[PDB]
């Protein structure tokens, strides 16, 4: 199957991320726009990871292809290697 | 084989800026100094001569 | 009301775990990717590296949004605040 | 004849622990310049080794203060975000599964 | 004086500041010309107009 | 069969040098490997650019010392220059 | 005639025989000293700490 | 011409439409051309400047200030002010990663 | 005196290019502080480049390289 | 007899200079001969693409010669150029004619 | 005596004249473009250096540059640049 699985982002997870960010009260307007903003971030990271994977001729995305996307986006990550 | 041994007694501290005997070494500049007016003098030197004096005694800078 | 929300903030800032559920996010990654290319495979760690970066990006967004909201004195947050945070950090316009 | 058995490393001759020969190996094969100085990897290894000593000391203090002695990504994140110098060196990076430094705004605290 | 060749649009832009007829970023409203567009802008519009 | 070329034993030796009681989870080893590799790429990239700007074929201790002087912040740059010069001092004898 | 040290101790460190390093200050100058064993066994014995003011009869 | 003395806080817009249009650098050259030397000499005395280097500094710095002010305009508008006030700059300079 | 060479009407001019309608009276000197620390952070890197290059006139290249490193780049000075 | 690689690629930009730079810029130990063709074509295209907007901006702003204003106008209106030029600024370039609409008198 | 100084001058001027024949350009605007051309070259070739390491390759290559330009260029600017790079390789590979 295929779907708009951004509605897999359950509302308590958005509340918890916001509460980890220390914001105390979260209006009903936040949630669906925040799903959009998260999706827009994933789209670029995935676009880039898919292109690092296309040079390697792979179908299989690794943690490296995303770490390289995160390098070109200037949001680098330590722990997965790279 | 003709190189003389390393010294058997320890080296004296002569003050870097004046050659007078140095009861003291500065925590900042790491030079050896003898008197209060020498301490007043060394804290007015540029870093270049401080590393110069240290290098002249093969100390902690190049 | 509103006292236990401070205890939630303390609890989630003391803990270090993933706040989004793994399986829904694992589908989200694949479901987005399937129109950048056909039938992507993902290594098991890759979905986690994606999720870590996304949750870190969201925590940083909420942190910057907190400063937006508390600048406007309101303790409650709205899109009215996030649309400053993106525009001023630099991802939009 | 033949080359020297147990020939001393650039690292241990420098008094360093990091692999100075590998630093030279990686500077040259990493294509950063077509020629590379012999003391360049000594200096680089010493800086990487110093940063490693400092960041791990602060992480070990974070572990001790957390009532632990095995470093986990949390202790590194706590060290890196408590220290302003590491924080401003490490602004463009996420410590995976280290979480975030605990912080309540003054407007959200009691009364 | 002769500076009217550069001042007149600003003079109109002040008349429109009184009238409130300005566009979404405060310009005088103007005719769109597609002869100015690149093949990539034409492609972006082709990809939007469906 | 295959290789990774990690710094693992060196970062662990440095840990036991600064804190003899302390140990590493392999997840924290992953942080350290990522970190030291990234700082190596930052310094070697800065030194490469700096040498090319100065039209040199070489990077030497002064290219890297300057690249470190650019990359590092306040007191950490002062101490890094101190250890970089100490190491070159005790190596060149 | 007596040799007396007299200053604020700015910082004091001891390793694990023992070696240690001590820094002293007046209102007018600062100094660092590598200590000998028979000072280490006095500065440690008298629980000296950074920010104390101390006077030491050097002969003893 | 015709609006003349119209509504205080609107010759402000007559100023926007001058400075947004034009190529000028809005700090006087000579005061800045001394100040860059004073900023440099603390780290290394006896420095010169290329006559282009001071201009490159001015043009980057005025662009940095202009961008900061326009981001600060959004900080004021978000708080429902048209007056920029110090806390607006503090928000911008924290979120862009310059003060935290 | 030199820092006050960022004139009080220059703050108003720059903020008016920045689109802002009105200035609070406290903005000015702390904004000179922001301009000062920004200038200082780029000038010190430019001097750091110039010292490696042995020269002691601060070149347009020395400041272009500082601005390029700090992601505040400019074009028109021969990048 | 001899002729340039640019003439064979259909390019105005000097492909041999680009190949010389792809060596000396420390990017890798070796360089495929079509790499500078493809890259020079991208450089030339990006230059043609921006200067088509600069020429139209100069013409609409009633000037025969392109100046840093017409470049800034070309750069900041097209969001793909603006997003590519996000971390850069233009010598004496000014900014777009754009007003925050909340600031209008009402 | 001073060396010759490297810039794309007649080639950018030819690129102007092939789309706006009527139009001139200032030395400031030429300096901005010459800076931009070199900067974008450095971004593409610098990212290409990483793609080469990610695939353990020794050769900077058009097949691989085709990945680096689509990574760096936003949106349809990538699609048009990839097309024109392919058209230039098509003209060149027809002759070699």
């Amino acid at each position: 199957v295929l779907r708009d699985n951004i509605q897999g982002i359950t509302k308590p997870a958005i509340r918890r991320l916001a509460r980890r960010g220390g914001v105390k009260r979260i209006s009903g307007l936040i949630y669906e726009e925040t799903r959009g903003v998260l999706k827009v971030f994933l789209e670029n990271v995935i676009r880039d990871a898919v292109t690092y994977t296309e040079h390697a001729k792979r179908k299989t995305v690794t943690a490296m292809d995303v770490v390289y996307a995160l390098k070109r986006q200037g949001r680098t990550l330590y722990g997965f290697g790279g | 084989s003709i190189d003389a041994p390393p010294s058997f007694k320890p080296a004296k501290k002569y003050s870097d800026v004046s050659g007078l005997l140095a009861n003291y070494t500065d925590p900042q500049s790491k030079l050896r100094f003898s008197t209060i007016e020498e301490f007043s003098y060394i804290r007015r030197l540029p870093s270049d001569v401080v590393t110069g004096y240290l290098a002249l005694r093969k100390a902690t800078s190049i | 009301p509103g006292t236990v929300a401070l205890r939630e903030i303390r609890r989630y800032q003391k803990s270090t775990e993933l706040l989004i559920r793994k399986l829904p996010f694992q589908r989200l990654v694949r479901e987005i990717a399937q129109d950048f290319k056909t039938d992507l495979r993902f290594q098991s760690s890759a979905v986690m590296a994606l999720q870590e970066a996304c949750e870190a990006y969201l925590v940083g967004l909420f942190e910057d949004t907190n400063l937006c909201a508390i600048h406007a004195k309101r303790v409650t947050i709205m899109p009215k605040d996030i649309q400053l945070a993106r525009r001023i950090r630099g991802e939009r316009a | 004849g033949k080359a020297r058995a147990k020939a001393k490393t650039r690292s241990s001759r420098a008094g360093l622990q990091f692999p100075v020969g590998r630093v030279h190996r990686l500077l040259r094969k990493g294509n950063y310049s077509e020629r590379v100085g012999a003391g360049a990897p000594v200096y680089l290894a010493a800086v990487l080794e110093y940063l490693t000593a400092e960041i791990l000391e602060l992480a070990g203090n974070a572990a001790r203060d957390n009532k632990k002695t095995r470093i986990i990504p949390r202790h590194l994140q706590l060290a890196i975000r408590n220290d302003e110098e590491l924080n401003k060196l490490l602004g463009r990076v996420t410590i995976a599964q280290g979480g975030v430094l605990p912080n309540i705004q003054a407007v959200l605290l009691p009364k | 004086g002769l500076g009217g060749q550069e001042e007149e649009e600003e003079q109109r832009w002040l008349d429109a500041l009184e009238k409130g007829e300005l566009d979404d970023n405060g310009d005088l409203k103007k005719e769109i010309n597609e002869r100015l567009l690149t093949a990539r802008q034409r492609a972006l519009l082709q990809k939007a107009r469906s | 069969r295959s290789r990774k070329e990690s710094y693992s034993i060196y970062v662990y030796k440095v840990l036991k040098q600064v804190h003899p009681d302390t140990g590493i989870s392999s997840k924290a080893m992953g942080i350290m490997n990522s970190f030291v590799n990234d700082i190596f790429e930052r310094i070697a990239g800065e030194a490469s650019r700096l040498a090319h700007y100065n039209k040199r074929s070489t990077i030497t201790s002064r290219e890297i010392q300057t690249a470190v002087r650019l990359l590092l912040p306040g007191e950490l740059a002062k101490h890094a220059v101190s250890e970089g010069t100490k190491a070159v001092t005790k190596y060149t004898s | 005639e007596t040799e007396i040290i007299e200053g604020e101790v700015v910082e004091i460190q001891i390793d694990r025989s023992k070696v240690g390093k001590l820094t002293l200050k007046t209102t007018e100058m600062e100094t660092i000293y590598d200590l000998g064993t028979k000072m280490i066994e006095s500065l440690t014995k008298d629980k000296v700490q950074a920010g104390d003011v101390i006077t030491i009869d050097k002969a003893t």
